[PDB]
């Protein structure tokens, strides 16, 4: 139901934030995909319909 | 009643901001309180159809303490400008500026003036000086003591303020050398009769509020 | 939207280690 | 701040734009105007 | 029953007037003491003379506070306001006049040893206003027990 | 989700910024703890009270949006859980807590005080 | 029941007077230390003297806070406002006098070193109003008893 | 009565934020004005704004602790000890910030001429910052008795 | 019930908009004078106007959040908790904006002569967001506890 | 019923008209003073009066929208949200006009000497318009909740 | 009640005070600018006539609000006209207060250079929208005051 | 019966006499200051005091007309009408006298400095009575319904 | 009845005596000699004291007529209609006394050097003294219908 299962299934089951990197700028390009995938997992559509009540009040 | 706790907190809050006004800047008076009281009094005065008025009976308190406190507070402030000028002269002259201390006794007479009326304004009692409208009638004698002591206190405070202002100018009495201080003392002596005549006329016009059994 | 840059430059710089990270972010992609 | 590899603020390039982008599709005009600066970077 | 603000107004007004008089006497004594160090003991009399006015408001506040909490009524709560206001205004005016009188007496005594006896005589004679308000406050506080 | 009115999207947008900032705070603490490499110390002990308070608040915030049926919380949950915590040690849950249920506040206060 | 404003007014007035005295001592402290850098530990006595007056209002508010019950009449919430207001006014006047006495004592003690006894004597003597108002507020708070 | 507790909880954080804002503004004015004459004293003169800005945590934590005990319905007994503790914490924070501001501006202005009075200004600010802590402790002691009812 | 709780939500935007307007006017007054001496320092000195005007989002978000919680019917205890958060956030944003105006004008005038003081002026002004964030968090916590049903 | 809800509709147009009048006067003073010494900046300096004069439409539209929601038969709880939203929109328009007046006068006076600060004065002058839009949006949100009761 | 007469009468007093202050500042600026060169006195008189036109909105709003008064005096007819008249009065007072500074700045700046008459006439002609907005708000508030009991 | 409209007769003559006295004092100050340099413009400058003094006739005629329309009974349809109707002409005469005094002082000093200013000052002073004429017309229209007290 | 209306007779000569005292006070101040002597303008300067006292002398008849029309017992109908005539003569006497005081001070200071301004200064106080006559006429017209009350 939650987006944490889709985010853990996508991020935790896709590449795992690894492992190869380029030979030039491997620090920014290596650590950029982990933070971008971490923020993209944080934007996983975790909105209402678990405790939501529309048209309030 | 609420008039006792409201008049006490308003009287303490007025003397607090009034005393802190001439002092160092730590607190200021509420300037919006006059427009708020004027707009609130004028708004509730017009609407609705009614006559606004407070109705106490005597209140028993402010006459004897207000007369002696108003007379002592007014008499105690007059010697500041005179003593600062008389000691402010210094070694400039051995003249009458060190022998004109008789005005300080005239300013000191304003402390007894009104305090003697407050001593005479209570006979064999300290909570109520006369009959009040709580168990008896005729509360006008206790009601008029507040206005009589306030008028005698304000008159003694104004006479002591005028005597102190005349004594401060009567301290030096000369802008140049070869001057006489008797001319300033002659006009300063004429302002001391306002406290005695205002205290006798104020105490005689107010009647008496003592001898309450 | 500079509150994230101010908070990340002030508060985020203390636990990690000024305007050195903003110049280092643009200079990182150049080199 | 003359370090060779670290530290110079390498995490600000990911944490900076990701946390800064959350305050704002309004991002389409910023993506178009930012995309015009790629071709307009030389001139 | 609102005699607590009237009882605290004596020590409040006496502490404010003694604080302002001790502040002005300490400022004038500290300013005039920089010239000659021998005039420090002569200039220190105005702060000690101004600071002695707190005993009347403390004793009147203790005497007015002693008659609160065991017996009280509607007519027995008005004398404390005028008794505290009298000693408070007398102590505040005596401290305010004692500050400028102590500064002018400190400058006159700092100029020569002639006006120090006059400033000490005026400062010693200025306590009658606080003594009259303390006697009026003790006289009004003494008659606070008539019925009940 | 979707924005239609107030008091509806704020319950998820409120905990979304805290849940997103918690990973940045934990990554910022692990990044500072990994650096400074014999010369270790002063970094492993830090980030324990905030990790326990923010971990118990983020755990109740993530568990609160999954709790329907009734074992959940409208006020907020998450905010009321960390807000009620740190004030009373002998509590049970306020609100929407799992079957633990009072050892989390005692372990959080005991680990935060040390 | 509204006696909490009288309990908070003692620490509010004592904190305001101690803050104004610490500001007045810190204003002349930099000017006195700017001329001579040797006197650095002989000018901080007015800050501790002004800060020592906060213990009277803090102990008065802490002692008055313990006497708060679930039920209380209107007679027990009147003397605390006058006692706390008198203690706050006495601590504010003592801090305001200790600020100008500390700045004048530091400015007078900066030029001549013999004037430190007058500035320490005036600042040590100006704290009697907070002890008198704290003692009157302690006696008025201890003499207040009422239930329902 | 309806409610009277929010006035002290709002006046506590309002007075603490106003005192910390006035002290931070007064310290930043003299620090920014004195920072042009001496570049090395910029790091030393910035201690008063950061030290003055930490005074809002007492009124914020006291307002959060007083706000945590107030829900939808409440009684009238909490709205006097809460207003008293919030007024005492607000007056203590405002007096601490107002006392810290003038000493921070005078210390930052006087620190440019002679760099030896920094320990006196830091000890004056550290000794003046306890006034808000005493009112925060009195507001915590008075706030501890406001959770028995409701 | 009277349902007069709109004054608490509407009270925040007046002090927040007045403080942000005074800070933006104080930064904009010194920004045009400091931009004449150096053209590159205009974009560096322009940050204090947005930093002073950024404090209006707390009062606007608190007023927008408290505006939808009113509805039609209300209780006797509803309307007092939002007044402390609105007045606290309004006075905190007004004092922070008022100190940020003089601090931004003095920081822009001091940073106009020397460009090295821009980091100290931005670092000194960057610490002023804690008061508005604490007051906005206290206003959000007070507004969250006002509505408990529906 | 009292029927006193018109004070909120009058206070918004009064505060917005006073802020727009003070902003138009402050912009016209610096524009008229700067127009004599430099006639090239006449068309450039006209942006501040047009930007400052647009604040009146928010209070006029809020008062016109609040006038329709008053009703022919007024109630006792009806004049609360219109008074809070009208006072918030009036204070936001007065603060926005007061900041726009000093920003327009400082922008015209600083832009009179050098024309390089026109981008910073235009961005700083355009950045202050969010207060009237936030207060007008809060007055519209409070006005939307004032038509369901009664 | 019966107290809406001061609110209905203050609308012309606010615009009359703002137009009086605008004519005072325009006469002060024309008097200060006429000393250096008496060739542009007729050009500087446009600000007093432009500022004096705002009184017609408060006068027509006061006459229209006074014409709608019934025979009884209650609390429902003394609240809408007070805010409606006070809105047009405060808007006319603010428009006259801005027209006074705009006419004084234009009349003072028109002495050294008459090139700013287009900008000062444009801002002074553009600053009259507050009286029409307050008059429209007073008419909208006055339109819902019918059926006075 | 109860009545409160008795102050409306003197309320117009008080503000009209105060504004006419202030305008006559402001015209006499400029006429006295300009009479020292040139004594030829004194008789020509004396006409503005008599022209400014005609504003009191509207308040006197409105006060006599309002006092003449008073019967033997007091109702709710006559009270409070002469206060606003006379107060409008009093405020219009006070603003017209206040602008006529400032216009008469600058017109007298500027007319004493350079000639040809008497046509402009007399034109503005003659054109300033339109607010008093409109206030007298509105005072007559409001005074026309002051009778017929039920 | 409450017997309200007796304060109107005593309040009539208050503003008239204060206006005449401010007129003679403002007229007596200033220097009137040039080197050793004057132009014999001391006989011309005595007219402003009589012109300031003429407003109090005309205002005393309204207080005498109101005091004679007051009586020992009166109802609220005649007392409400009787009160209000003294304030109209008092305000016009205070404004005319203030304008006669400023015109007597400027006409006395400028009249000390050259007596050519006495022609306009003498007609200014005569044209300004009509406010007390109009207020006394309105007080007589208002007091004419307050006699024989029941």
């Amino acid at each position: 139901y939650t987006v944490v299962g889709v985010f853990i299934v996508v991020s935790a089951m896709s590449v795992l934030f690894w492992i190869m990197a380029p030979k030039n700028n491997q620090a920014v390009w290596r650590s950029t995909v982990i933070l971008t995938l971490a923020m993209m997992f944080l934007m996983w559509a975790i909105t209402f319909l678990c405790q939501l009540h529309p048209l309030v009040a | 009643m609420n008039k006792e706790s409201k008049d006490d907190d308003m009287s303490l809050g007025k003397f607090s901001f009034s005393h802190f006004l001439y002092y160092l800047v730590l607190i200021v008076v509420i300037v919006y309180g006059l427009y708020k009281l004027f707009t609130g009094h004028g708004s509730d005065i017009n609407f609705g159809k009614f006559l606004l008025r407070t109705s106490p009976y005597m209140w028993a308190n402010l006459g004897i303490a207000l007369c002696v406190g108003l007379s002592v507070v007014g008499a105690a402030w007059g010697i500041f400008i005179t003593g600062s000028s008389m000691i402010g002269a210094g070694v400039r002259a051995p003249r009458i500026t060190t022998k004109n201390l008789i005005s300080i006794i005239f300013c000191e007479v304003v402390a007894i003036y009104g305090l003697i009326i407050a001593i005479v304004f209570s006979s064999k009692l300290t909570v109520a000086t006369a009959e009040n409208m709580y168990s008896k009638s005729n509360l006008y004698t206790g009601y008029s003591l507040f206005w009589a002591g306030i008028t005698v206190g304000a008159s003694n405070l104004i006479c002591g303020i005028a005597v102190g202002i005349t004594g401060a100018t009567a301290a030096i009495s000369d802008a140049a050398d070869s001057a006489l201080f008797v001319k300033i003392l002659v006009i300063e002596i004429f302002g001391s009769i306002l406290g005695l005549l205002g205290l006798i006329v104020g105490l005689l016009m107010a009647g008496k509020a003592s001898e309450f059994q | 939207s500079a509150m994230l840059h101010s908070l990340r430059l002030h508060w985020v710089e203390s636990m990690s280690k000024p305007y050195e990270p903003f110049a280092f972010e643009y200079k990182d992609m150049e080199v | 701040a003359q370090y060779r590899e670290i530290n110079a603020g390498l995490p600000t390039i990911v944490t900076f734009p990701f946390m800064f982008a959350i305050m704002f599709g309004h991002g389409f005009l910023m993506t178009l105007a930012a995309l015009s600066l790629v071709l307009n970077e030389k001139k | 029953f609102f005699g607590a603000i009237g009882c605290a107004s004596a020590i409040i007004f006496t502490s404010l007037g003694a604080a302002y008089g001790t502040a002005k006497s300490g400022v004038g004594i500290c300013a005039t003491c920089v010239l000659r160090p021998d005039l420090l003991f002569k200039n220190i009399v105005p702060v000690i003379m101004a600071g002695i006015i707190a005993i009347y408001g403390l004793v009147v506040s203790v005497l007015v506070c002693y008659s609160l909490g065991q017996k009280q009524a509607l007519y027995t709560g008005f004398i404390q306001l005028g008794a505290g206001l009298s000693v408070g205004l007398s102590g505040l005016a005596a401290g305010f006049a004692i500050g400028i009188v102590g500064d002018a007496g400190v400058r006159g005594s700092s100029q020569q040893p002639r006006l120090f006896v006059g400033m000490i005589l005026i400062l010693i004679f200025a306590e009658v206003l606080g003594l009259y308000g303390l006697i009026v406050a003790l006289l009004l506080n003494s008659r606070a027990t008539q019925d009940v | 989700g979707t924005e239609n009115a107030l008091l509806f999207s704020n319950s998820y947008k409120m905990k979304l910024s805290i849940l997103m900032g918690f990973i940045h705070m934990t990554y910022s603490y692990f990044f500072s703890l990994a650096n400074h490499l014999d010369i270790i110390g002063n970094f492993i002990p830090g980030l324990l009270f905030m990790q326990g308070i923010f971990g118990y608040l983020s755990v109740c915030i993530v568990y609160k949006w999954a709790v329907d049926w009734v074992k959940d919380g409208k006020p907020a949950p998450g905010l009321l859980n960390m807000l009620i915590n740190m004030f009373l040690s002998p509590g049970t849950i306020d609100d929407e807590l799992y079957p633990h249920q009072a050892k989390v506040q005692v372990f959080l206060l005991l680990m935060a005080l040390v």
